[PDB]
């Protein structure tokens, strides 16, 4: 049965907004990214025959409607590791950075990070909520229409390294 | 550009180290050793 | 301060006057306030720890 825990009653914090921003903007660094080495056609206008749509402006261009898609999937990534009793916090590195302060991305590389023991456990386990959360909805919406068995429905111990591979990279992300 | 004289007559003698993007500034020192 | 870490690699310029013992760095194209001076016919080895 997948029992996704409850975020409904859980809020986030104010001093994570700044923390939701620059998350947000960072996705969309890298599915600029992503799309453009594709070979995604440049966003001047909005034309639907040439599939310009999204019209990659910066995150500081995008409208508020743009900035929620990438702002709400963090939202609920942090509704969920904080609705598990963690302790989430800006130390002094924060606080140094604060201090100190057309689209061409520029995106990070974040493998590069080397993750611990315990954020490498809790990457794990939130992968695993994650997991949880996709087979709910695919559960739903299968006996909404039906008719079929999905095979990746199946405990995420039971899945393979590949198929738990989007998963873990989203948690081993936002943990970097 | 330079002064091919000025090369010639000096003693200064120049290195460089590049630190990759993904590895951390502050775990890494440069400069030299006896 | 916080740089991008993605505009290049970080190049810091060594750089050995010989005739007067001085040691001097180069962080991108600036020049670091950190000097060193050194006695007469030291052997200087290029180290990065």
């Amino acid at each position: 049965n997948p029992q996704p825990v409850d975020t409904s009653n859980i809020t986030i914090p104010e001093k994570l907004e700044y923390f939701i921003n620059k998350y947000a903007e960072h996705s969309h660094d890298k599915w600029s990214m992503d799309k453009l080495a594709n070979g995604w056609i440049y966003g001047e206008i909005y034309s639907d025959s040439s599939k310009v749509q999204p019209l990659m402006k910066p995150y500081k261009l995008l409208s508020e409607k743009e900035k929620e898609i990438y702002r709400w999937p963090i939202k609920e990534s942090l509704k969920t590791m904080l609705a598990w009793g963690w302790r989430i916090e800006r130390t002094r590195e924060g606080d140094s950075m604060a201090l100190y302060n057309g689209y061409s991305p520029r995106a990070i590389d974040m493998s590069n990070v080397t993750l611990s023991r315990d954020l490498h456990a809790m990457a794990e386990m939130m992968a695993e909520n994650y997991h949880n959360i996709w087979a709910k909805k695919k559960k739903m919406e299968l006996e909404s229409k039906g008719g079929g068995n999905h095979p990746l429905l199946v405990p995420y111990d039971t899945l393979t390294a590949k198929e738990k591979a989007k998963d873990r990279e989203k948690a081993q992300d936002i943990l970097k | 550009r330079d002064d091919y004289d000025f090369l010639m007559q000096t003693s200064t003698y120049y290195y460089s180290v590049r630190i990759f993007p993904g590895q951390e500034p502050a775990n890494v020192w440069v400069g030299w050793i006896t | 301060p916080g740089q991008g870490r993605n505009n290049n690699g970080l190049e810091i310029g060594c750089v050995v006057d010989a005739a007067s013992g001085l040691l001097t760095f180069i962080a991108n194209g600036k020049e670091l306030s950190t000097y060193y001076q050194v006695e007469p016919s030291t052997k200087l080895f290029p180290a990065v720890f």
